[PDB]
């Protein structure tokens, strides 16, 4: 839910860029959120190991972060060449940003945490990724 | 002139099913583009 | 070099002399136009009602990526003629896929039936693979649904996407695809949703 | 050609060993 | 006016070379920087360029249905590639050397300035007649029998790409 | 010389006709002509006259067997006495075929 300030003087062929960019921060900012709170014991033995195996790859979103700034000092590294390399990073980012969302709209610990991961992985029976 | 004038007005008469007359026209419009360039290089 | 303003009009960005001699203008046009397309297509496939057409709104934007990895690829400043005549066997297909979508729109199997409609109608020509790859697509969460009846019996409804919905115990109400397997599918579940209660 | 062998293929053969 | 020109051979109308609905593309008048006597090269040149307009304004309108039509337009566009690459090359050469005169321009044309013509009439027959159905891979090859080297290997591409239609139906019912 | 390398340029594009009709007429065994344009109408040039009969003779014996690439061949015979001796080296082009059709 976070809401980002560009530019009031850019060019336009780059902020509708930017926009199309940004929703893999906004969609990360509120992952790390849920790792610093479900992880407080009054939250059941199932909210924890959900954030911890929903971490890992927090880890590998930030090695992806990491081989970029190194593959730009080369200068390598275009604007537009940026928006195919995070796809991978756009659609997970995606999915537990969901998950982190749905898990605490209604009050969920134990079962009924378990229960949600097994409707939302039915839905993507087509996705295979 | 009149012998590459008459020839150029026989090509327009066939653009604008004989078969021949057609099949001939584009052995002699042939011609013309080599013996064109010859001309037009000289124009350079 | 103005080869740089026009190859900026296909992703959307505004430019210079795109707002929102002398005869280039019409030639500009026939580019400029294309623009206006993709630009008509983000704003109609954004969203991640019905659940057949969410994959067929998302197997879209498989395919406009690749539009988009098309271009920025070759040309670093070529000819102006050339981007015309590049972007035409190309252009072209992308003015067709306006007519398809609206830029109303049905939804569940009637979608799923239309667009398969669209493919005998134009098939040998070179929109085949194209429209294939959607329908290949468009049509992966049905199947799931076609494989609860078939494997595990637990019937899965959303919206009514699905055709059929829900002493005698058998009113399961049901009423293109080969009609030869249609009122097949019907029994081949009631039969396991029965065994299940004994 | 549209030959819907991908779908009933892996579905007749189920069909009759249920019913 | 080089590419001024290179824009009107493409499909593009201006000030200097109007467009008509009936006659075609021509020049309007004289004009004082250039000499009295290209006006009637140019209007020879058009002749081609009328032939590309009323080719792709058809090919758009697709215009009378069937498959045979539209693959014999989808085919139409294929023998009509090498024109278009061949304009494209025409800017190249004008961008290397300054002193190329229309005349060249004119030149580089030479097999295009042949092929329309008799390609023309064939589509003129089409929407004359109302010719519909699978008897379009008759008319079509009635006129493959031409002596003109370019025509009997042009036509024969577009009969090439038709057969495909009946080929896949007469596969899928056999 | 090269006058005499342009008429006959000139003329092999201008035989093309006659040639695939002949050959059309031999190997598909009917004759497809348009406008009555050939000689013989279902007044003769002598440039195909010394073999003309074996071609009338191959050209209506094939049309009673089937009720029961030629200039592609001339032009080659030009890359390995000029249109006199040079021309008779055509005709066993159209005479081999024509032995197997009667044969």
């Amino acid at each position: 839910s976070r809401t980002f300030l560009v530019d009031p003087n850019l060019d336009l062929s780059i902020r509708e860029l930017v926009h199309r960019i940004l929703p893999v921060a906004a969609s990360y900012s509120a992952v790390t959120r849920f790792i610093e709170e479900k992880s407080s014991f009054e939250y059941g033995q199932v909210n924890h190991a959900l954030a911890a195996a929903m971490r890992t790859l927090v880890k590998e979103h930030l090695i992806l972060v990491s081989q970029l700034e190194q593959l730009h000092r080369q200068g390598l590294l275009s604007l537009q060449k940026l928006w195919f390399y995070i796809q991978p990073a756009m659609r997970t980012m995606d999915i537990l940003a969901s998950l982190a969302t749905s898990v605490d709209k209604g009050e969920c610990l134990g079962g009924s945490t378990l229960s949600l991961l097994h409707d939302r992985s039915f839905s993507y029976t087509g996705d295979s990724q | 002139g009149q012998v590459v004038f008459r020839l150029q007005e026989f090509i327009d008469e066939v653009m604008g099913p004989f078969r021949t007359y057609q099949a001939f026209m584009w052995a002699l419009y042939k011609y013309f583009i080599s013996f064109k360039e010859e001309l037009a290089e000289i124009e350079k | 070099e103005l080869v740089k303003d026009v190859l900026n009009v296909l992703i959307g960005v505004v430019s210079a002399t795109f707002s929102l001699p002398e005869s280039i203008s019409s030639l500009l046009s026939e580019v400029a136009e294309y623009g206006t397309c993709y630009t008509r297509l983000s704003h109609f496939s954004l969203q991640p009602k019905g659940l057949v057409f969410q994959a067929f709104t998302s197997g879209l934007r498989r395919y406009l990526q690749y539009y988009r990895a098309c271009v920025l690829s070759t040309p670093p400043t070529l000819s102006l003629l050339t981007i015309g005549f590049l972007f035409k066997k190309l252009g072209r297909q992308l003015r067709y896929l306006a007519e398809l979508c609206g830029v109303a729109f049905p939804t569940g199997v009637k979608l799923l039936s239309y667009l398969y409609q669209e493919a005998l109608h134009n098939c040998s020509n070179e929109h085949y693979p194209v429209l294939l790859s959607l329908l290949k697509t468009s049509c992966e969460p049905y199947t799931r649904f076609i494989h609860d009846w078939v494997y595990s019996g637990v019937f899965r409804d959303a919206y009514g996407e699905f055709m059929i919905q829900v002493k005698l115990y058998w009113t399961h109400g049901y009423v293109v695809f080969l009609k030869h397997i249609a009122h097949d599918i019907y029994v081949c579940g009631k039969t396991i949703n029965l065994l299940k209660l004994c | 050609v549209l030959m819907k062998r991908s779908i009933t293929a892996p579905l007749a053969a189920h069909i009759s060993l249920v019913n | 006016m080089i590419h001024e020109l290179l824009l009107a051979l493409s499909g593009y109308p201006g000030s200097i070379f109007t467009w008509n609905k009936r006659s075609g593309l021509q020049v309007s008048q004289d004009f004082p920087f250039l000499h009295p006597s290209e006006t009637s090269v140019l209007n020879r040149l058009c002749r081609l360029g009328t032939d590309y307009i009323r080719f792709t304004e058809f090919i758009e309108q697709y215009t009378l249905h069937g498959i045979y039509l539209r693959a014999f337009c989808t085919g139409l566009d294929s023998v009509l590639q090498p024109y278009r690459q061949a304009l494209l090359d025409l800017e190249q050469e004008f961008l290397g050397d300054p002193h190329l005169s229309i005349s060249h321009v004119n030149y580089f044309l030479d097999q295009f300035q042949l092929l329309f013509p008799s390609v023309m009439v064939v589509v003129e027959q089409i929407k004359s007649q109302k010719i519909h159905g699978c008897q379009i891979l008759e008319t079509v090859y009635k006129h493959s029998c031409g002596g003109l080297p370019p025509v009997r290997s042009a036509l024969e591409k577009i009969l090439a790409v038709c057969h495909g239609v009946m080929y896949k139906q007469l596969s899928a019912w056999m | 010389e090269q006058t005499v390398s342009l008429l006959f340029s000139l003329w092999v594009e201008t035989v093309r006709p006659y040639l695939q009709t002949v050959d059309e007429w031999i190997v598909h065994g009917h004759l497809w002509d348009g406008a009555r344009e050939f000689i013989i109408q279902r007044t003769m040039v002598s440039f195909l006259k010394p073999v003309l009969k074996q071609i009338i003779m191959a050209g209506k014996s094939m049309q009673l067997l089937k009720n029961l690439e030629l200039d592609d061949v001339h032009d080659p015979l030009l890359a390995i006495t000029f249109e006199l001796t040079l021309r008779s080296c055509l005709y066993p082009h159209i005479d081999k075929q024509y032995l197997d059709c009667c044969g």
